[PDB]
RNA sequence: CGGUCCGGCCGGGAACUCAAAGGAGACUGCCAGUGAUAAACUGGAGGAAGGUGGGGAUGACGUCAAGUCAUCAUGGCCCUUACGACCAGGGCUACACACGUGCUACAAUGGCGCAUACAAAGAGAAGCGACCUCGCGAGAGCAAGCGGACCUCAUAAAGUGCGUCGUAGUCCGGAUUGGAGUCUGCAACUCGACUCCAUGAAGUCGGAAUCGCUAGUAAUCGUGGAUCAGAAUGCCACGGUG
């Protein structure tokens, strides 16, 4: 079914297929089916499409998608040209948040080299 | 241990049986010190076994258990420079607890959902001669036969 | 442990005791929920820069009496873990002795 | 009306001398002395680095015992709480006076 | 009247009081089932008055506190048996024989210096 | 995070630059204050920030609202391993 | 026993758990056999415990010209407008890589949600901070009690009952990154801890090889303490299952 965000969940619980969602977690999910008066153990199937249309209205009330990535990246590309610290931590690929870089930062500087 | 004779430290039995041999499989089964989780295990696979075999409740269990004990082993003795799978016969206690490892171990190593299903499956099968346990067995005395030159 | 150190120890100490624990007022009941939003609070703020670096109670580094060794310290007896050992064990601390249990 | 008094010492040898000595003088003054009563005793304990480098693993381990005995007295008259102001307490031993 | 028992575990200290009367058993103001949720802690609890078949002509009191389930369940059994002693005198040989007269004396080691735990020591390493 | 109850600068910074803002722009502030939060008041200037042996020259503009002064001067220095 | 608001909470009791002082107890002491008419060995009784009952402290003459002149002391040498002293900022936290020791995982003996049991040992005055109100939360406001078997830290967690997930890189994993915050502290950029929303790397049990452990031990679950304004996955201790 397709949802404001416009890819689609498939045939879990409800509470889980909104995670789906960029943006949507697993609280905030919770929160958008309060609001719908829905159980959290129904799933996407076997919901009247007005239903779905309620939620899907409810979801429009959090900037969650590719919008969602616009923000993201436009406030990285922010710190990228201001210049400040973490920009050339962002432009290095080295972690941002003061962790350990003499060992141990491999998810962040990808996989071993020689 | 180079001088001390060992005694044996007592092992209280089953408390719905009252067995001394499912009480040694509930320590053999059970993990990081949980022994309620392992009697839940055994319990509910043991009572699947059951109505599945039939009836008899644990002399299911025995009929099993029957069909891969182990009667000889192979022993690795190095004699000069090359080595030796000497066959050395099983002792009585031993045929247990190895016959019960091979089981456990087998009923791991299963696709089954929950570990009742994987054991009670395994405790089926074994009793019609089937399942990676009694392959075990199998392996084990073929070894032995091939090494008789050396009893 | 060079007698500098041992010097800045003991200023340090006479200036928290001078200024603070009495001019400890204006960064607590200026720095508090009220009104005072205004300038009342900024120039607290302000102010408190203007006291010397020291006197700050969370400056003093808690040395050895004995010796102004500055690792190993243990509050109890205010000496390091060396010189509490071995006056241990001439018998110095009352109470003191070898625990087995 | 009622005073009650604790004693806290590093050893129990010098403690059992200073209560037992306490304990008789309030009865000879013809009070009824209500204990004393063995406190659990508190015992610190500290473990220090022996070397004065390294050798992290071999170190040693103190401790400080501290006794308690606690006695009540529950009719002081007039001429026993004056009194026990003058008894000859140890060193080694102090004394806590509450009414 | 009623006869008296102290019996301790692990870290538990268990008190049993036995009167005549018919099977009655009662934990810290709760029922045996209402209590041990674990079913090997009731086996255990009732195996001296299995051995001694008098099970169904006691009331039994009790009152535990200190350590676990299993430890709890130990010391009952060790109250239990010291209270039935106070009851015959007679019938102490048997239930010697069944290991219930021993106080049970294992207690957990202290951590030691240099060791993770009780006996394990962290990796060691030639090079 | 410091709290909301509150910005930080420092007096000694502070005074500079309410004292160098009428008085136009010219050569850049000089000042130790790493520290310092940085304020609208600052926007145009000119301020050489301490890096531990220089006091290099960063020219605050409207985006640099809110940041420390001191994240605009690295403090090490590294150009690759081989 | 009586009272009761069902709470040892009241009168009360000194029995019981417990506290902490003083004793008793275990000695191959007794029995049988073996042994050189020995020393000692096997087995049995009794007993809470049996053969050093369990654990600890306790480290002989000496070895490595082992370590420490940066705890301290000290012979010789060296500096004395500096190799001494004060201050701000930085650095010890860098990052192509390699090793050691740990922690968290790869899931169903499990994850998540609700209900619900059972500890021990500790610390506290520039301290521990209750009840109550506010906040989703970290916490904030007011403020009792306690130098403590009395008050606070402080609701143990594995467990247990119900439900759900159904073998999937997943309702596993929680690294990284963005945003928004609290608290300590003159001040959290370099470089703090924690909270909430969002994101969801590698990882599907690990080559040659190698480490610890003989019983309340290994494995596993939590708790406390010292250092300390704040800042443990480390160290030192404690109990649960086993
Ligand atoms: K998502
Ligand atoms: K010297
Ligand atoms: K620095
Ligand atoms: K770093
Ligand atoms: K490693
Ligand atoms: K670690
Ligand atoms: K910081
Ligand atoms: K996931
Ligand atoms: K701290
Ligand atoms: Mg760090
Ligand atoms: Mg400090
Ligand atoms: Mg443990
Ligand atoms: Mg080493
Ligand atoms: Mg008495
Ligand atoms: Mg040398
Ligand atoms: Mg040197
Ligand atoms: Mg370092
Ligand atoms: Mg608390
Ligand atoms: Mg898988
Ligand atoms: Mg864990
Ligand atoms: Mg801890």
């Amino acid at each position: 079914a397709r949802i404001a965000g416009i890819n689609i969940p498939d045939h879990k619980h409800a509470v889980i297929a909104l995670t789906s969602i960029y943006g949507v977690g697993k609280t905030r999910s919770k929160a958008i089916l309060a609001a719908a008066g829905i159980a959290e153990d129904v799933k996407i199937s076997e919901l009247s499409e007005g239903q779905i249309d309620t939620l899907r209205d409810e979801v429009a009330k959090f900037v969650v998608e590719g919008d969602l990535r616009r923000e993201i990246s436009m406030s990285i590309k922010r710190l990228m040209d201001l210049g400040c610290y973490r920009g050339l931590r962002h432009r290095r690929g080295l972690p941002v948040r003061g962790q350990r870089t003499k060992t141990n930062a491999r998810t962040r500087k990808g996989p071993r080299k020689p | 241990p180079r001088r001390r004779v060992i005694g044996q430290r007592k092992i209280l039995p089953d408390p719905k049986f009252g067995s001394e041999l499912l009480a040694k499989f509930v320590n053999i089964l059970m993990v990081d010190g949980k022994k309620s989780t392992a009697e839940s295990i055994v319990y509910s696979a043991l009572e699947t076994l059951a109505q599945r075999s039939g009836k008899s409740e644990l002399e299911a269990f025995e009929v099993a258990l029957e069909n891969v004990r182990p009667t000889v082993e192979v022993k690795s003795r190095r004699v000069g420079g090359s080595t030796y799978q000497v066959p050395v016969e099983v002792r009585p206690v031993r045929r247990n607890a190895l016959a019960m490892r091979w089981i456990v171990e087998a009923a791991r190593k299963r696709g089954d959902k929950s570990m009742a299903l994987r054991l009670a499956n395994e405790l089926s099968d074994a009793a019609e001669n089937k399942g990676t346990a009694v392959k075990k067995r199998e392996d084990v005395h073929r070894m032995a036969e091939a090494n008789k030159a050396f009893a | 442990a060079k007698q500098s150190m041992k010097a800045r120890e003991v200023k340090r100490v006479a200036l928290a005791d001078k200024y603070f624990a009495k001019r400890a007022e204006l960064k607590a009941i200026i720095s508090d929920v009220n009104a005072a939003s205004d300038e009342d609070r900024w120039n607290a703020v302000l102010k408190l820069q203007t006291l010397p670096r020291d006197s700050s109670p969370s400056r003093q580094r808690n040395r050895c009496r004995q010796t102004g060794r500055p690792h190993g310290f243990l509050r109890k007896f205010g000496l390091s873990r060396i010189k509490v050992r071995e006056a241990a064990m001439r018998g110095e601390i009352p109470g003191l002795k070898k625990a087995s249990w | 009306q009622r005073i009650r008094i604790r004693l806290k010492a590093f050893d129990h040898r010098l403690i059992d001398q200073a209560t037992a000595e306490i304990v008789e003088t309030a009865k000879r003054t013809g009070a009824q002395v209500r204990g004393p009563i063995p406190l659990p005793t508190r015992k610190e304990r500290f473990t220090v680095l022996i070397s004065p480098h390294v050798n992290k693993d071999a170190r040693d381990q103190y401790e400080i015992r501290t006794h308690l005995r606690l006695v009540d007295i529950v009719e002081p008259t007039e001429k026993t709480v004056d009194a026990l102001m003058r008894l000859d307490l140890a060193a080694g031993v102090d004394v806590q006076i509450s009414l | 009247n009623q006869y008296y028992g102290t019996g301790r575990r692990k870290s538990s200290a268990a008190r049993v009081f036995i009167k005549p009367g018919n099977g009655k058993i009662v934990i810290n103001q709760r029922s045996l089932e209402q209590y041990f949720g674990r079913e090997t802690a009731r086996m255990v609890v009732r195996q001296p008055l299995e051995l001694v078949d008098m099970v169904e002509k006691l009331d039994l009191y009790i009152t535990v506190k200190g350590g676990g389930i299993s430890g709890q369940a130990g010391a009952i059994r060790h109250g239990i048996t010291r209270a039935l002693m106070e009851y015959d005198e007679s019938l102490r040989s048997e239930l010697r024989k069944a290991g219930f007269v021993t106080r049970d004396a294992r207690q957990v080691e202290r951590k030691k210096v240099g060791l993770r735990k009780a006996r394990r020591r962290p990796q060691f390493s030639k090079r | 995070r410091s709290l909301k109850k509150g910005p930080f600068i420092d007096l000694h910074l502070l005074k500079k630059v309410e004292k160098a803002v009428e008085s136009g722009d010219k050569k850049p502030l000089r000042t130790w204050s790493r520290r310092s939060t940085i304020f609208p008041n600052m926007i145009g200037l000119t301020i050489a920030v301490h890096n531990g042996r220089q006091h290099v020259p960063v020219f605050v503009t409207d985006e640099m609202v809110g940041h420390k002064l001191g994240e605009f001067a690295p403090t090490r220095t590294y150009r690759g391993h081989a």
